[PDB]
């Protein structure tokens, strides 16, 4: 029926480094995914960005995978360059965002969001038309 | 007359990105040529990535 896309969620205190995963699910049964792109925000008072890396459904990550962070919007870009020959075809943590927490005076649960823009498309680089999309968290514990 | 829109949806996002990369490694497509040097080539490629990245 739908693309599941998840962003998980982490917790710890001011100073801390968590990793937030976002999640693909019912891959298969969309008929894999060859290509996407999508935004993500956060609140970059809260959270900064220390690093964006590919997860386990992704292969060839150096060639197929790219993402980019700037003042509370998380970009991500992936294709796969062989076109048929590293999809994503597995259940599982497409993306694992770094976030460094920063000051609190209460404990915060803050949302990382997806933001409107971008498209998913299948084994063949058509367009997945239902692609439910769920927003995570981070809480920051002082 | 919207350039990078590959597939003609009123969207410039990554089915877009998938058309052009096919397209490079198969003619002229003046909404592909997105840096007007009356070429589509790997340069068009790169420049879509770096916009998509950029976007929002
Ligand atoms: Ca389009
Ligand atoms: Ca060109």
């Amino acid at each position: 029926d739908s693309l599941k896309v998840t962003v998980g969620t982490a917790n710890g205190k001011p100073g801390d480094t968590v990793t937030v995963p976002v999640t693909f699910a019912d891959v298969a049964k969309m008929k894999n995914v060859g290509t996407c792109n999508f935004y993500l925000g956060y609140d970059a008072s809260l959270l900064e960005v220390v690093s964006v890396d590919a997860g386990p459904i992704v292969k060839n990550a150096a060639v197929n995978f790219s993402s980019s962070a700037s003042n509370g919007t998380i970009s991500f870009l992936f294709l796969d360059n062989t076109i048929t020959d590293e999809l994503i075809t597995a259940d599982g943590v497409f993306a694992n965002i770094k976030f460094k927490l920063k000051s609190v005076t209460a404990k915060t649960t803050t949302p990382v969001t997806f933001k409107d823009g971008g498209a998913f498309g299948d084994g063949t680089m058509s367009k997945i038309a239902s692609v439910t999309k769920t927003n995570g968290s981070v809480t920051i514990d002082p | 007359i919207v350039y990078g829109d590959y597939n003609n949806d009123g969207n410039v996002d990554a089915l877009d990105f998938a058309g052009l990369k096919k397209y490079i490694m198969a003619a002229y497509v003046k909404n592909l040529d997105v840096n007007l040097d009356n070429e589509v080539n790997s340069t068009d490629l790169a420049i879509l990535k770096k916009y998509l990245l950029g976007m929002v």
